[PDB]
């Protein structure tokens, strides 16, 4: 099925690969090459994470093997390992699929592309899409790496990879006090208070007062000049939006590639260079 | 800002996230500055027992006149060099104890001899000499006295803490968990053992002076929380390293040495080996550490040693 | 090539707006209003006027008593010495008051400044509530903006207030300073036994690594089809353009589904709105029901089981 | 005394039944535009069966519009727009290929609805968009290029015309289209400032969505002083055809 | 001394604004001396002044 | 030493705004001043005079 | 020496904005130099000069 | 030089002298700010004598 006005829109060709071969929707989605592609992978990496739920970390007969949504943990290999494939039970899994999801993402993004091309729009989406996958390879790419070894990559658990988040932290003893982080985390919330001040703002000048009719570009504007004195403008909230999202998610990146690769001391200590300045 | 690659290691299991990182260019630097001084040649342990040969031998009695004679030259290279015999000896008396430096020395042997022979589940076989404090010093260089902080208007009562500073690894937590923890014996549990409230009193702000501590030893070892904690569970014995039930064992350790030693000879050290608040200079995880997780890097000096052992 | 809508290439500017005039009963607008030509390559150049009446100025003031006292107190720590305050900044805090003194006024030496500066910004920030319902209400706008911000109070009173006064003592709340807010927000997952196993912290974090994916898919969305004036959103959602058919259309392509102009906002403020309460929800619990959110974990059955590989003798055992 | 069910496990069940309510509300307002959707199921149950999903559409919500415009209610009744093209294959999900010239085809990229045959106005009630002709009162911003007499290249780097005026949105004072006096018929054409580089050492604009002799055939204002919500997707969506259709390797594929 | 024109301040400032400036100006300070005093010696509520209620259960 | 066109400041200055800004800065300043008097020794309401008012 | 046109200067720098920011430097400067001069063995306030005010009732 | 006095057909006159005066009068801050937290300082160094001293 199709909404209501798109049928005019369902155009061939804009493809970068595949042409007529894939040019087609399958119900909403659009395939194209990169849906294929995509799918493969996606399907792949989804039954490997079951399977490695079958086995569990050590055999499917053995105490630790679960279904529980919480549990289930694939984990990279030992750092031994160096950057070489490990044996499929013993964190090759892991490896495959972070290949598989890698795969997954980047398809997903020139997927994206062909359908602004179609549709005639801008290339904002998959540009921003590509500062999250940016992130998620510095995590399981570049930083590893840099160190040596895939081992450094996180697990893939839902609670497991909140245990490699607490114990990678606490290796600097006080991982609030990187000076990226503190920069990222200033975005992220800068972030969602823009985002509800926006949501806010819209609706309640297409939603007003009862009796009243929709409100006016003059009143989005006059609102936020009575609180703050200022309003930054209608097309430019979001731009400013995704400044702040863009900019939460590269900081992240920096602040997760410095810690080991350019930075193995605590954090707090780095804000000595600071301290020892000969100014006091 | 340092370079990649660093040194690493893992320490948990795979994909917990238990691993150190460190720079390398430093770490062999700081091996270089963690020397251990070559011991002197053995020396022959026969004839009459110093108890019977010297005048006012208290402590190193049953060592021969060889022995003892090379003990002698030993500390004297590791504590004052410079100086000589003489820094804890009267010229032209040997026995006499008229001297501050002999006084606190004796004590001083008596202190490595406790680390050597009972102290085993901290200090192990390696064990310690005068050198691991002293490092050719008289006063040791990462010996510590309480910290009064900076100046507040008489109005307003000094916190202890945000303020940037060293001891606790340039955090803005409680800046002086020495006193309280490794001299005092102030309790560092806060952690709950049952998921619901009802039987846990500790507060937050024993968690942060807790956490101060524990930012202190770890820049007295040189090492991160996972060195001794899976921090998804900092109480938990049974998924912590061996490293922490070590640690454990340190800190009382530390304790018998402030409370026992060097504390009951605050009479007789000047004034100078003093801090603001009129206490002696004494003793923490750097004082012997001095930043590695095993002081020297755990070279083994003690055992070509008899005299800094009891019996 | 193409231009991104990133930066504005040409500035045009017009006679500053005054703004809707508002009903008898509000006061007269203060300030002559300026131009940034800066400010008008990312968005609009116009600084000014402003809104300034009772609630307001009641707010400000009670707020610049408040930083005052902070800033003042942190300054006193240095003993005066302006140049160790720029030094220490970061570090510098005023402190919530002893636990001695459990929820009683403490001494003006040892906490009282504390319990002052959470009082007078409390009501400055309440007030700032009645300051954006009151400017809603004279334009004749619904209140969506007030009900996300009481969210975001909510939050707020938790931390300093609420679970404080709960929990019997104002030592449990949070300090004034830059680094030493981070010292509390650590020490307080220390001591509720990891904050990563609390189930409203999990949420708090999908909501807020929501609010930034629907910022950003929004976000650009919207300038991706601003070639169609799709920033123009209120004449996008009464009279649907090519710009909404092409945005919801991008994306029910991608993922299967799609909003409306409208009905993105709605989505982006629950997410926003949920990150809060879900926030506020999570400290509640701590400490008052949950005293360590690992072995709550554990009790249901959540936490992630490892080979041992590290273990350690228990010396209270020994 | 010792219960499994304590405070935590409860409000976090009562947050998901919250949660899941909310989801619901949201997909119900998610389907004021576009639902019920064109199917080929619809069409062989002759009508009989409206596919709209779950959940089920919501009862209208009704806008009024200021200065007596009307009133607006969603979800609407819409009446089928025929589509200017035909399936590349007969097979369901397939595309279709627009008829005739394709800049010209309304259709694809080129597309748009019929928005309402009237203006968006100011707070205040006159038209919101308008040349500087008329809205005097407006500058070009000290520091910045005067659009007027740049010329106009297409993507091809040919001469398209020369700007002949600026058309400025008067509730939130920025440029929003350029108006080009078009070399080949003298017209005087709308151009999207979205659709518009400035070269400005230069003195040019460039304009990547379609060639110079397409500027020939953009959509025209009925009023020279003032644009509809009508024209003005007319005109946007005639620019965004040329990004798929202006030259042959817009196509695709690279490979 | 004062000033026999000083009514003429009200050419100068606007009243509405004056009024609402020394009414928000005066809550704060109220409030702020009160807790100002009530943490120090002069506390009249924890005093135990006449008796401690604390004390008599 | 004084100036006799001194009163042409008021063609050169507001006197609205000059106004308002004295009387913000000095009830600021008087804040400031009393916060920091009773942060030292010269405190009046902590210094138990004429009596300690705190009783058992 | 000062140069005989230095009037001049009031053709070239607004003399309102100049009164504005050396009266606004001004207070800023005081400010510090006594909170400096305060944080110093030069506190007039802290000294217990002429006397201790909290002795008397301590 | 002969022709040095061109420079203010380059640059504008009135921000070189407005910017002189911020630089200086930051610069004068900072040289201070440093002097003071060395052994230089004069008015931590209890010189003539210690005014604190006086006070017990
Ligand atoms: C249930 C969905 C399925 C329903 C159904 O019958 O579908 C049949 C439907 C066909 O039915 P039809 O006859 O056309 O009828 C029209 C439909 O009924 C049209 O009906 P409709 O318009 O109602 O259909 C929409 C439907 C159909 O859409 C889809 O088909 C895709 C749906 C994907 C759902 C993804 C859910 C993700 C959830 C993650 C888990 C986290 C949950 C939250 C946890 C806490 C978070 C804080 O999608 C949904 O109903 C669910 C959408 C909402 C999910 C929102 C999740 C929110 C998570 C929280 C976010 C933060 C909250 C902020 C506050 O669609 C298909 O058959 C799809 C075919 C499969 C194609 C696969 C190949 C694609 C190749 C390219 C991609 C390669 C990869
Ligand atoms: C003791 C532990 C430490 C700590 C240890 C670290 C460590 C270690 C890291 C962080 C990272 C982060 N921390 Mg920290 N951090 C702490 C406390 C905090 C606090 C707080 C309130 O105290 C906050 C706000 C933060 C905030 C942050 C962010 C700046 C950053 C996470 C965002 C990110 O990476 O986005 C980027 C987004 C992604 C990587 C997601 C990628 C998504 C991909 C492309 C698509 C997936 C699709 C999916 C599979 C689809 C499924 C489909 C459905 C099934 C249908 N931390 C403490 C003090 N922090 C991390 C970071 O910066 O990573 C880069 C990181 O590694
Ligand atoms: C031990 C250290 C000394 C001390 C050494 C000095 C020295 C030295 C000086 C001051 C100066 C000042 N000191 Mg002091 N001062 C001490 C303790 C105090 C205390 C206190 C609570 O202890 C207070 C509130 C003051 C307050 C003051 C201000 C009155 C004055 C700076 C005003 C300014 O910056 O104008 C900036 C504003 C402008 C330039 C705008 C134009 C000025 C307007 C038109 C006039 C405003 C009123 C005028 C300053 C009145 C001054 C009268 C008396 C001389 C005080 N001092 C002690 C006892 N103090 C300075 C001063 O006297 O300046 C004359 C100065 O040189
Ligand atoms: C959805 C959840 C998120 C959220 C929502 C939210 N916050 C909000 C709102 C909403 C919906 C508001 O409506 C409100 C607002 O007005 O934003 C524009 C607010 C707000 N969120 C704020 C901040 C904030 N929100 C935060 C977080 C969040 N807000 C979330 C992540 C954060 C974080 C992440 O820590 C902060 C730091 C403020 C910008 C504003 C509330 C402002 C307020 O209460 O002000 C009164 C308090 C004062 C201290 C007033 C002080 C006065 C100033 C010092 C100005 C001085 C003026 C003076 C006259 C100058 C004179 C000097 C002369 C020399 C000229
Ligand atoms: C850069 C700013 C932020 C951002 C923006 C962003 N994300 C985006 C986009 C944009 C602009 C899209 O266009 C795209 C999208 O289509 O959204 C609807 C996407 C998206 N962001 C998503 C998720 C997401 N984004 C996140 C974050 C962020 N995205 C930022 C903070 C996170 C966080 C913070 O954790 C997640 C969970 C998806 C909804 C969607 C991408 C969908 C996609 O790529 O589909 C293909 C893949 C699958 C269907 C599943 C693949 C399965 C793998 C093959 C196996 C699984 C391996 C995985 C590594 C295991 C992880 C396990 C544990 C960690 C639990
Ligand atoms: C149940 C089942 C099939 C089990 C089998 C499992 C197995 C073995 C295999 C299945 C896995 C395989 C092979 C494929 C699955 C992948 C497929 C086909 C679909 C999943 C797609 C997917 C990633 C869905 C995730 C959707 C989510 C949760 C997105 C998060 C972001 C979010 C909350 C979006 C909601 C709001 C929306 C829709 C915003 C888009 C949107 C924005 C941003 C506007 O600005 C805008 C402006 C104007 C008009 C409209 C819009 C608009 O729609
Ligand atoms: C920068 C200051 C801009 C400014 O100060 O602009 C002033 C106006 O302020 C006014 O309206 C009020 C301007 C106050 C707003 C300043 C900016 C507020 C912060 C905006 C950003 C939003 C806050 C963060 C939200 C998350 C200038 O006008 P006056 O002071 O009246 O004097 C001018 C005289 O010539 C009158 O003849
Ligand atoms: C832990 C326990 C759970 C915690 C959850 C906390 C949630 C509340 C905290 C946030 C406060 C929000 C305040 C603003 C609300 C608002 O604004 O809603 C009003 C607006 C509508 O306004 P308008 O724009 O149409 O017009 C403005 C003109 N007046 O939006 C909504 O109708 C959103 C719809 C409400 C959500 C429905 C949820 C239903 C759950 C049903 C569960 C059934 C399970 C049954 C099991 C037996
Ligand atoms: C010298 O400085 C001057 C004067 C120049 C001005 C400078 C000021 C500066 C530099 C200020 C700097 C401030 C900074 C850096 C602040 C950082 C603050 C941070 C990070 C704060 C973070 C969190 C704090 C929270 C959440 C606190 C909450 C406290 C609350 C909610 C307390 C409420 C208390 C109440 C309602 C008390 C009621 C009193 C009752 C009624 C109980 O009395 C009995
Ligand atoms: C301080 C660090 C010392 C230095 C340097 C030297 N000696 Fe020592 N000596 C020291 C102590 C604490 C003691 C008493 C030990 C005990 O068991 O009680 C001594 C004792 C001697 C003696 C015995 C004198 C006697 O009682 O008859 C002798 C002969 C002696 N020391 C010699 C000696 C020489 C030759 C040294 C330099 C090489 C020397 N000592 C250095 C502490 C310290
Ligand atoms: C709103 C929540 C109401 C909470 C009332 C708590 C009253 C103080 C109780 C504190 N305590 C620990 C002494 O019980
Ligand atoms: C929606 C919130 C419902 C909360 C119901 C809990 C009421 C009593 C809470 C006190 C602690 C209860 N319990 C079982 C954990 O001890
Ligand atoms: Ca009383
Ligand atoms: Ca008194
Ligand atoms: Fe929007
Ligand atoms: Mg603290």
């Amino acid at each position: 099925a199709m909404l209501s006005f798109e049928k005019k829109y369902r155009v061939r060709g804009g493809t970068l690969i595949g042409g007529d071969l894939f040019d087609f929707w399958v119900g909403p989605f659009y395939v194209g090459f990169f849906g294929v592609v995509g799918f493969c992978f996606t399907l792949l990496g989804v039954l490997l994470i079951v399977w490695g739920a079958t086995i569990g970390p050590t055999g499917p007969t053995s105490d630790l093997q679960t279904y529980n949504l919480w549990r289930i943990s694939i984990a990279p290999p030992d750092l031994s390992y160096g950057l070489r494939m490990a044996p499929l039970t013993e964190g090759g899994l892991w490896q495959i699929i972070t290949i598989c999801a890698a795969g997954a993402f980047i398809s997903w993004a020139l997927r994206e592309v062909e359908i602004c091309r179609k549709l005639g729009i801008g290339f904002h989406v998959p540009f921003a899409f590509s500062f999250a996958i940016g992130a998620y390879l510095v995590l399981v790419f570049v930083r590893p790496l840099l160190m040596g070894a895939w081992g450094h990559g996180f697990p893939y658990g839902i609670l497991s990879h909140l245990d490699w988040v607490s114990n990678v932290g606490y290796q600097f003893l006080h991982f609030h006090y990187n000076p990226a982080h503190m920069l990222a985390i200033s975005f992220f919330f800068t972030n969602c208070l823009a985002l509800s001040m926006h949501g806010s703002l819209i609706l309640s000048v297409t939603n007003p007062q009862k009796g009243e009719p929709v409100k006016t570009s003059e009143h989005e504007n006059t609102f936020f000049r009575d609180i703050v004195g200022y309003s930054i403008g209608a097309l430019a909230i979001h731009r400013l939006g995704l400044f702040l999202a863009l900019s939460a998610a590269f900081w992240s990146a920096v602040c997760i590639l410095i810690s080991g690769p350019f930075w193995t001391r605590g954090w707090p200590e780095w804000w000595n260079w600071w301290l020892e300045l000969p100014l006091w | 800002c340092e370079g990649p690659p660093p040194g690493t290691e893992q320490i948990g299991y795979r994909g917990v996230g238990m691993e150190n990182y460190y720079n390398k260019r430093q770490r062999a630097l700081s091996i270089q500055a963690n020397q251990p001084v070559e011991s002197l040649p053995a020396a022959d342990s026969t004839g009459p027992k110093a108890s019977e040969v010297y005048q006012n031998v208290q402590v190193l009695k049953d060592l021969s006149v060889g022995e003892f004679t090379r003990t002698m030259v030993a500390v004297t290279t590791w504590v004052s060099p410079k100086e000589g015999c003489n820094y804890c000896h009267v010229p032209g008396n040997w026995a006499s104890d008229d001297i501050y430096t002999k006084v606190v020395s004796r004590r001083m042997f008596e202190l490595v001899r406790a680390a050597n022979s009972d102290w085993k589940a901290h200090v192990a076989e390696t064990g310690v000499t005068c050198y691991t404090c002293h490092r050719g010093n008289p006063v040791p260089k990462y010996a510590w006295v309480t910290d009064p902080g900076p100046k507040y208007p008489s109005g307003l009562k000094p916190t202890g803490q945000n303020y940037g500073s060293k001891t606790v690894a340039y955090a803005s937590l409680p800046f002086d968990p020495l006193t309280p923890f490794l001299d005092q014996a102030n309790e560092i549990r806060i952690t709950g053992n049952a998921a619901l409230a009802g039987s846990n009193p500790a507060s937050l702000k024993q968690a942060e002076w807790t956490f101060g501590l524990m930012m202190n030893i770890s820049d007295s070892l040189g090492v991160g929380c996972t060195f001794c904690h899976n921090t998804r569970a900092f109480n938990d014995w049974t998924q912590s390293t061996p490293k922490r039930t070590t640690a454990w064992y340190a800190i009382r350790h530390v304790r018998d040495i402030n409370q026992n030693y060097i504390w009951p000879l605050n009479d007789v050290l000047p004034a100078s080996r003093k801090g603001p608040y009129g206490d002696p200079l004494r003793v923490s995880c750097m004082t012997c550490h001095q930043a590695v997780n095993k002081p020297l890097y755990g070279a083994q000096m003690a055992k070509d040693y008899p005299g800094l052992y009891k019996t | 090539p193409e231009y991104q809508n990133i930066f504005t290439a040409v500035q045009v500017r017009a006679p500053a707006y005054p703004g809707v005039p508002l009903p008898k009963g509000n006061l007269p607008r203060i300030g002559r209003p300026i131009f940034s030509y800066w400010l008008g390559k990312i968005g609009d150049a116009q600084i000014g006027p402003i809104y300034l009446g009772l609630t307001g100025t009641l707010s400000i003031f009670f707020g610049l008593v408040a930083i005052s006292i902070i800033g003042f107190n942190m300054l006193a720590s240095v003993h005066w010495d302006v140049f160790q305050f720029l030094k220490h900044f970061f570090w510098l805090g005023l402190e919530p008051p002893p636990p001695q003194y459990g929820l009683r006024i403490p001494p003006l030496s040892e906490g009282g400044w504390w319990l002052m500066a959470g009082l007078f910004l409390t009501l400055s920030i309440l007030l700032w509530w009645v300051r954006t319902y009151k400017r809603a209400e004279a334009l004749g706008m619904s209140q969506h903006l007030s009900w996300a911000f009481a969210a975001a109070i909510f939050f707020y009173l938790v931390l300093g207030f609420i679970r404080p006064v709960m929990m019997g003592s104002w030592a449990k709340a949070v300090p004034f300073g830059i680094f030493p807010h981070l010292d509390w927000t650590a020490a307080f997952s220390i001591r509720y036994g990891n904050l990563y196993y609390n189930p409203f912290h999990m949420l708090s974090i999908a909501f807020l690594y929501g609010s930034a994916l629907l910022f950003a898919m929004h976000g650009a969305t919207i300038l991706s089809v601003s070639r169609f004036g799709g920033d123009r959103e209120i004449d996008q959602i009464t009279h649907r353009g090519t710009a909404a058919e092409r945005a919801a259309l991008f994306w029910r392509w991608t993922m299967g589904f799609n909003v409306t102009m409208e009905s993105i906002h709605r989505w982006a403020w629950w997410c926003a709105v949920l990150t809060v309460i879900t926030a506020g929800i999570g400290i509640l619990l701590s400490g008052t029901v949950v005293d360590n959110w690992y072995l709550w974990a554990v009790k249901h059955g959540m936490a992630p089981a490892y080979p041992e590989v590290v273990t350690a003798v228990n010396p209270y055992e020994t | 005394i010792t219960h499994y069910i304590d405070a935590a496990q409860i409000t976090i069940w009562a947050f998901w039944l919250f949660f899941f309510g909310l989801i619901i509300y949201l997909r119900r307002e998610d389907k004021r535009e576009g639902y019920p959707l064109d199917s080929d199921r619809t069409e062989r149950s002759g009508g009989r069966v409206k596919v709209v999903g779950f959940p089920d559409l919501p009862d209208p919500k009704t806008f009024v519009l200021p200065h007596n415009g009307g009133t607006v209610v969603a979800p609407r009744v819409e009446a089928p727009v025929a589509v200017n093209a035909t399936p590349f294959s007969p097979a369901p999900g397939s595309p279709l290929v627009p008829n005739g010239d394709p800049m010209l085809s309304g259709f694809g990229p080129a597309a748009s609805p019929d928005r309402p045959k009237h203006c968006d106005l100011t707070f205040e009630g006159l038209p919101k968009i308008v040349p500087m002709r008329v809205a005097k009162e407006f500058s070009i911003a000290e520091g910045d290029p005067d659009p007027r007499g740049m010329t106009v290249v297409g993507l091809d780097g040919e001469v398209a015309g020369t700007v002949s005026d600026v058309w400025v949105d008067r509730s939130e004072p920025q440029i929003r289209y350029l108006e080009v006096e078009v070399a080949a018929n003298k017209k005087k054409v709308l151009l999207p400032i979205g659709f518009s580089r400035f070269d400005k050492k230069a003195r040019k604009v460039k304009v990547d969505a379609i060639k110079a002799a397409h500027f020939a055939n953009v959509p025209t204002l009925s009023n020279p002083d003032q644009v509809t919500l009508y024209e003005e997707d007319k005109v946007c969506a005639y620019y965004a055809g040329g990004k798929l259709y202006a030259t042959a390797e817009r196509a695709g594929p690279l490979l | 001394t004062m000033n026999a024109n000083l009514y003429k301040i009200w050419l100068i400032l606007d009243p509405r604004r004056v009024l609402v400036s020394i009414v928000a100006f005066q809550i704060v300070l109220g409030l702020l001396i009160h807790m100002i005093v009530l943490s120090t010696d002069l506390n009249w509520l924890d005093d135990n002044i006449p008796v401690s209620y604390q004390a008599l259960g």
